[PDB]
């Protein structure tokens, strides 16, 4: 039952750092770990132990652990959390500040020091007993990030076969850098592929827009998109950090959103949120949370083909909108023939000991959506690879250990990354069809 | 047995001398002319010194016990003008009459032993007014022939005498280029001869080096031999600091005598010294100790002309003096295995004797080294000595077989056997310490 | 079978740590440097019991029975003058013979069978002011030359002198040698009398020592007297279970019941939490840990205070003593777990043994985070590793005999000869106890008394 957060990447640990914020701030909790709440009355309906351990000092320590190669962001992330987290859970890999911004080297750091990864995981697990997954907070466009996160997958499907993994990856925008970029993504995209028990997709460009749009000033900064991704992974853990009757695990939420092993990778959407009226209800909210211009990931396209959706609807909401919504949904979202037009709503309660966000009674929906536009952005980053290098053999140029000894095994590495990509982009493009399943019918 | 007891032959020997007991004065706070000035102040009474080598009187005052021996009155009178032989007592001081020769041929003659006798019962009657000892202390130098027979004479008469301490001779090299005295390449290889016979610990220092460091660390035009005499004092305070102050690692003597000699003869180990840079330079720079032990492995910190980079590596002490840290030294010790440049001897290769003073080091305003808190002596033992005493028995072979100083030696009273025999003893050190660096 | 102990201090560092184990034992039972007990005399009822260990002349005033013993005057008489009237100077031994030549072993063993009368003497004495003694408590100090010597002599007095008492030691292992060949000689030779006649004896590697005083305290620079303060607040602590008798542990034989399987296996591993009577102990409260996770840090490599070389040991008795309020269901919780997470004999089917100490009424407490505090002690063959490397050491030095003009003045021998073959002894007898330990990693070690009986 208990999880444990993965922060690879200076973007990892930024999001790190502002969902550990906002999950104490929920919690009630705080930057010192210490219980805000007072200790005359003992009965709470959430769930703290899975992302908390709670000592004598009845301190909360998430139950998280950084694997970065650049100690600077680290440092600053517990600067700011003075007394929050606990320094045995800090791992820089002791190489100084990061190198190289390929998959290579980041994978190579992954393998040296892989046993020291591998005994602060195994004593975080020794802590308790009930334990379910992890969670990988990396982007896929940092090479470092990517390779840590690709050797830490590694290392948690051969040593844990038990538990399922979920991560969160992040595709950069359109921008310069993804020429050699696009390359780590396809790289851990491989292992997305062959380790990933569930991934959560988001599209740089597209988050930069939406935050333009809500924020009011353009001059969008990043830690403003790691503010929106700590709220969605807040928001998706409501759930499981306030259980009520129905939906109290994970393994529940990708059962009913993964239907296959090979469709691990899901398109979120939160509205409406602040980061002071209400004026969207819960019909409102879930035909916002359809609209692409709500979607944390880049559309681009007319009528995508859902799959299987599920969304969390916060606050105090009336069935009667609830089946409006419902209805004029499935009227204007098209299932395939061989699926099931399934659609399912979960009330998430609102936090009692958590400050009041702006808005305030303001309903608002989270979606989750297993849809052909995931690999849209899939089949933009593969084609950008593929330009990039069947035009330019450049990336023989920067590569470490096992990579840098010799190039060809490197061109064959990426040459089945994007075979494996390719195929997988056609088994969603063939489910898209009733002739998907039809071996049985 | 705590108490050291100095010897001072010949003209450089007493100038070194007379450097070492101004830098010693200098470090405990006491005047070169006594009473104090001042103490016995903190630390300077017990843990000795100024106990071991300044022995307090009953009204407190300190007086160093060194013997000047050299048959030069030029010498004795020059010592006589400095207030220190009023810090002396005339005792201590002994006046030569008259020159052996030059300057070592009558030196290790019969006139020696005739002075010998007088500085014999004197040492005596020194050890019946102090008991205890530790090691006997010479300075002589090379270039001085005289210095050098009476030193070696008195080394082996003492030893004779008493045998169970050690001896710690400081012998002046001389430069291979220029020979002051054509005398020298015979007494020096007569002076090998002596060690032979004797030799408990011998110092290797060449003036070359010296100059040579205070022209470009010193920035000194013209280096004088009254810096080298301040340095040899620096490098003397370094080592017997293990002994005067207090030190998390404090190191016998005869435990420094018995390490550099696992085998069954080890006589002659070179010495090496840091920091040492010019006042302004030591304000431009604030190097930890473990850059002043990398710069002390080099040929420079050596004051002598020989290479520890050429010759192989064999046991060896590192003395710090000041602010010393443990992880420095961790680190530094790591450095030194990571550098794996000198090839290491079988039994040896993980020794490194280490000793801590926490004194910190005091140089003289008069040199031109500003004073350090930090200092690094390393002190091992090399096979390029060797070398330099190859070259030494080439020139004195050539001159023998010459045989034009011969005729005015057998007329001093020397023999062709002596000479042989003394070759062949110089040849036996060569190869023992060709063998043991073979033996690596 | 309760007795009492008296301490043995042996070379510079054993009277190092026999000072600061003293003013350990002056903190805990409120006595101070002065020898007088810091509470007044009127309080009759004492938890403790300072007789085992302090001889009381005057009502307040409890004098440790422990001897000093050293070579160098300077170092007694620095301990002598901050403890002003704590110990007796009477049992303060120097014999006035100097300096010591050298760090040799011999050296030591001479000047202890030279002035035997007169440490046996003293030793009679202690032993005449007691009545009811069990056994001693040896620091050797093995990484000096005289200190080994004199340990070495004292065991051998010692043991046939009074046989009927139980004689543990504690050895001092450096971790790296200047010159490692005269202090492997010496450990060596002390090792030699150590598997001859010394009941019990526990090592102490400096290498783990010094990694620990550099993780725990905030200087990097370590000092050699904080160290010894470790190994001080260890032996305080082992000692807890007599000084503070718990109900169950209650005498030194005891103890040493359930961790000598035999007179062969007599070689301890020691391990312990982050103490709290250190000098840099306030980042303890930071912690946050509960008994089982004790346990696990006393089962943790890095609370080991001698190189592990844990390649999968194998342990014979593993034991623990707990101080502080400490809860029976964590004990069994933690004990569950260790049993399915420590390698045991399968000739044997005797696990670990869990003891539970109490902590003093005058102990400054501590915050519920590092309230409780443990101690274990693991019968380990890889105590021979900590040898081996030194006997390796031996074995590529003795082929040339360096060092022999040093060994061969003081002992009864002065030739070349003699002193090579004690030396080929020793070495013989240390392979032979490294035979042992690695049979008794094998089924086959029970199996020789079920194979012929
Ligand atoms: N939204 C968001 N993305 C970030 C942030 N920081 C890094 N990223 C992502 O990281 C990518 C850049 O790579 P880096 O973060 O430098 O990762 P790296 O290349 O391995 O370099 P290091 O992290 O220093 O090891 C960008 O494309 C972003 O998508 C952040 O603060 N917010
Ligand atoms: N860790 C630690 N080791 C010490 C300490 N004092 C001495 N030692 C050990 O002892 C060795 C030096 O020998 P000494 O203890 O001085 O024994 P000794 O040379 O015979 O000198 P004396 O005991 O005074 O007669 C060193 O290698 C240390 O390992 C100490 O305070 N702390």
């Amino acid at each position: 039952g208990e999880i444990i957060t993965l922060q690879a990447g200076q973007c990892g640990n930024h999001v790190g750092k502002f969902l550990w914020s906002q999950l104490a701030k929920e919690h009630a909790i705080g930057t010192d770990g210490l219980s805000q709440l007072p200790d005359s009355s003992t009965e709470r309906d959430d769930d703290t132990k899975p992302f908390f351990r709670e000592n004598s000092r009845n301190k909360f320590t998430p139950r998280a652990i950084m694997m970065d190669s650049e100690p600077s962001v680290i440092a600053d992330v517990e600067n700011t959390f003075r007394g929050f987290f606990d320094p045995r859970n800090t791992w820089v890999a002791s190489d100084g500040a990061s190198a190289g911004n390929s998959w290579a080297n980041g994978y190579d750091i992954g393998t040296r020091n892989q046993d020291d990864i591998l005994n602060k995981i195994d004593k975080e697990i020794d802590s308790t007993d009930n334990f379910e997954g992890f969670q990988l907070l990396h982007s896929v466009a940092g090479g470092t990030g990517s390779g840590l996160g690709s050797n830490l997958l590694e290392a948690l499907c051969d040593r844990y076969p038990k538990k399922i993994l979920t991560t969160y990856s992040v595709f950069p925008a359109r921008s310069s850098e993804v020429v050699v970029q696009s390359y780590n993504t396809i790289l851990a995209l491989r292992r997305l592929i062959e380790d990933s028990d569930a991934t959560v997709v988001f599209d740089n460009a597209s988050l930069l827009n939406i935050s333009g749009k809500v924020f009011r000033n353009p001059n969008i900064d990043l830690q403003h998109t790691n503010q929106l991704i700590s709220t969605i992974i807040s928001s998706v853990t409501n759930s499981i950090r306030f259980p009520s009757y129905m939906y109290s695990s994970m393994s529940s939420i990708y059962s009913t959103l993964i239907p296959s092993p090979e469709l691990h990778f899901l398109s979120p959407s939160f509205t409406p949120f602040t980061s002071a009226h209400k004026g969207h209800s819960s019909y409102d909210v879930m035909l916002d949370l359809l609209d692409p211009s709500n979607s944390l990931v880049s559309t681009a396209m007319n009528n995508p083909t859902y799959f299987n959706v599920y969304n969390t609807i916060i606050g105090n909401v009336e069935p009667r909108q609830i089946s409006r919504a419902m209805t004029k949904l499935q009227q204007r979202i098209k299932f395939p023939s061989w699926s099931s037009s399934a659609m399912h709503v979960n009330i998430g309660r609102r936090s009692p000991y958590l400050p009041l966000q702006p808005n305030e009674n303001e309903v608002s929906g989270m979606m989750l959506s297993n849809m052909s536009t995931v690999v849209n952005v899939f089949e933009n980053a593969c084609n950008t690879f593929d330009k990039v290098f069947a035009k330019g053999a450049f990336l023989n140029n920067y590569n470490v250990g096992d990579l840098f000894q010799s190039m060809q095994n490197v061109q064959d590495e990426f040459a089945e990354s994007r075979e494996v990509v390719q195929s997988l982009m056609e088994d969603y493009v063939a489910a898209e069809q009733d002739s998907y399943l039809d071996d049985v019918l | 047995m705590r108490e050291v007891i100095s010897i001072n032959v010949g003209q450089a020997g007493c100038q070194i001398g007379n450097a070492c007991w101004e830098l010693y004065s200098l470090e405990h706070g006491i005047k070169p002319d006594g009473h104090l000035e001042d103490g016995l102040s903190k630390p300077k009474g017990g843990e000795e010194g100024f106990s071991t080598f300044f022995h307090e009187t009953g009204y407190g005052k300190f007086v160093p016990r060194a013997i000047y021996v050299d048959l030069e009155p030029n010498v004795i009178d020059e010592v006589r003008n400095g207030p220190y032989k009023d810090l002396f007592h005339p005792e201590q001081l002994i006046s030569g009459k008259e020159d052996a020769a030059n300057n070592y041929a009558r030196g290790h003659y019969t006139v020696g032993r005739e002075i010998l006798g007088d500085v014999l019962d004197r040492i005596r009657k020194l050890a019946d007014q102090c008991d205890g000892l530790q090691g006997f202390l010479f300075t002589h130098s090379l270039g001085g022939g005289t210095g050098s027979g009476l030193g070696s004479l008195l080394l082996e008469e003492l030893s004779a005498e008493y045998g169970k301490k050690s001896k710690l001779e400081f012998a002046v090299y001389p430069a291979p280029q220029v020979s002051t005295s054509v005398v020298e390449p015979y007494n020096t290889v007569l002076t090998t001869h002596t060690t032979l016979e004797h030799a408990d610990c011998t110092f290797m220092v060449d003036n070359e080096a010296i100059y040579d460091m205070c022209k470009r660390n010193l920035d000194i035009p013209r280096p004088s031999f009254a810096n080298l005499n301040n340095l040899i004092a620096q490098v003397v305070s370094s080592v017997t600091a293990s002994l005067r102050f207090d030190g998390s690692l404090n190191v016998d003597l005869n435990e420094f005598q018995t390490n550099l000699v696992p085998y069954p003869r080890i006589h002659f180990p070179l010495v090496s010294y840091s920091p040492v840079l010019s006042k302004s330079k030591a304000f431009h720079e604030s190097n930890s100790v473990s850059e002043i032990t990398n710069a002390c492995f080099e040929p420079g910190n050596q004051m002598v002309k020989c290479d520890p980079r050429d010759g192989k590596y064999m046991a060896t002490c590192l003395l710090y003096r000041g602010d010393v840290v443990t992880r420095d030294v961790q680190r530094a010790v790591e450095q030194v295995k990571n550098k794996k440049t000198v090839q290491l001897v079988d039994w040896c290769p993980t020794g490194f004797k280490i000793g801590i003073c926490y004194e910190p080091p005091t140089a003289t305003p008069n040199s031109q080294l500003a004073t350090v808190d930090r200092a690094v002596c390393m002190l091992s033992n090399t096979t390029s000595i060797a070398e330099a005493w190859k070259r030494i028995d080439r020139k004195f072979d050539l001159m023998y077989a010459k045989r034009a100083f011969v005729h005015w030696y057998v007329g001093e009273g020397m023999e062709e056997g002596e000479f042989t025999e003394a070759r062949e003893d110089l040849a036996a050190l060569e190869r023992d310490y060709i063998e043991v660096g073979a033996d690596s």
